[PDB]
């Protein structure tokens, strides 16, 4: 019952990007596909929409002549394209579907935004992408311990991490990447773990950085 | 250009009390408002369409109110899951606008950080840089002071830090100060420590490690 968007691309200024919206489950009764973006720590900005009902389009003026929003009637999916990209366009993009209209006027229909996709981060920069290096935050001490993984020097966000291939969840904290002096990001993920656990239980952190198609799994053991 | 102004921006409220947000349109949106809730990491979730008609599968603690140039979303008996930013959107006329949002912290009893220090890896050092990491795990209030002392001298300008969004179960925060040095500057100095002042610690806390 939920929306699935493409992966996180990174484009150089002046090029174009396309973001999709496959529907897990079947298609479903809806009347509108819109897109709204949210810059890094900002609020929400509407981009535009289609209402296949009336065959009509609306955009914001930021995007006039730059955007194209498509709704495939059959698949129930929307690709979305944004051209002449600026550094100012770097944000997370959200696919949004609306089910029944609430006001139609001037050839368009507006309503509640019933269903949102996961989000898609597109970063616009001439900088070359670099994938991360991963180093262990090993533990030591008799009660609860803390171990971790350090993800250093990667340029395009984002970077996802998990522990024991999703097996481990409780007491995991993964921090907001901080952009370093170099121009690359760095990030740290940690987890609190009983002291008796170590030696016995194995801890591996799995970090994907799709803008460079690199995943590294890193084993974290106490040091000798 | 319907500028929606959400006030206020920050909120801290104690669990089980009542939080009250206001969205105030600049040019009368008249009942065509929506209230979305964005939790950390996650996409926004619709709460209230129309002026005050709660969406499917939302609990009735959330209540909307308003018309024209002035609105109100109020949540009663707050769970810690309700820590979120809250946005309002109009759809009266295009272009569609959102408010800047209203982050809401959920108050809880004070909690002191656990502190942990992590020396750089032997693998990282073969690169040419060294990264020392201090972790303050699961703590509250958000405000905290973390100071780096190397060779016992206070450090300045060579650490970054970053903090989580408030946890949705316990209502705590966690923080990571990272101190970065070249390999050489790291091998000349012996004793590394981070000193942590927090409202829940009667006196500062240091965790340290001596190289080797």
């Amino acid at each position: 019952v939920q929306l699935e968007q493409s992966g996180a691309e990174v484009k150089k200024p002046g090029s174009s990007v396309k973001v999709s919206c496959e529907t897990s489950g079947g298609t479903f009764d809806n009347y509108a596909l819109n897109w709204v973006r949210q810059a890094p720590g900002q609020g929400l900005e509407w981009i535009g929409g289609v209402v296949p009902l009336f065959g009509t389009t609306r955009n914001a003026q930021k995007f006039q002549g730059r955007v194209t929003i498509s709704d495939d009637k059959s698949t129930g999916t929307g690709h979305m394209e944004l051209r002449s990209l600026r550094s100012e366009d770097t944000a997370v993009y959200y696919c949004v579907r609306s089910v029944t209209p609430r006001y139609c006027g001037g050839g368009f229909c507006y309503g509640e935004f019933d269903y949102w996709g996961q989000g898609t981060l597109v970063t616009v920069s001439s900088a070359s992408t670099k994938g991360p290096s991963v180093f262990p935050l090993a533990p030591s001490s008799g009660g609860t311990a803390a171990l971790g993984c350090l993800v250093k020097d990667y340029f395009p966000e984002p970077v996802t991490v998990s522990w024991n291939s999703g097996a481990l969840t409780s007491g995991v904290h993964t921090f907001p990447a901080v952009l370093q002096s170099s121009g690359l990001y760095s990030l740290s993920s940690v987890v609190t773990v009983p002291s008796s656990s170590l030696g016995t239980q194995t801890y591996i952190c799995n970090v994907n950085h799709k803008p460079s198609n690199t995943k590294v799994d890193k084993r974290v053991e106490p040091k000798s | 250009e319907i500028e929606l102004t959400q006030s206020p921006a920050t909120l801290s409220v104690s669990p089980g009390e009542r939080a009250t947000l206001s969205c105030r349109a600049s040019q009368s949106v008249s009942s065509n408002l929506a209230w979305y809730q964005q939790k950390p990491g996650q996409a926004p979730r619709l709460l209230i369409y129309g002026a005050s008609t709660r969406a499917t599968g939302i609990p009735a603690r959330f209540s909307g109110s308003g018309s024209g140039t002035e609105f109100t979303l109020t949540v009663s008996r707050l769970e810690p899951e309700d820590s979120a930013v809250y946005f309002c959107q109009q759809y009266y006329r295009s272009p569609l606008t959102f408010g800047g949002g209203t982050k809401v912290e959920i108050k809880r009893t004070v909690a002191a950080p656990s502190v942990f220090i992590f020396p750089p890896s032997d693998e990282q050092l073969k690169s040419g840089t060294a990264s020392v990491v201090c972790l303050l795990n699961n703590f509250y209030p958000r405000e905290a002071k973390v100071q780096w002392k190397v060779d016992n001298a206070l450090q300045s300008g060579n650490s970054q830090e970053s903090v989580t969004e408030q946890d949705s179960k316990d209502s705590t925060y966690s923080l990571s100060s990272t101190l970065t040095l070249s390999k050489a500057d790291y091998e000349k100095h012996k004793v590394y420590a981070c000193e942590v002042t927090h409202q829940g610690l009667s006196s500062p806390v240091t965790k340290s490690f001596n190289r080797g």
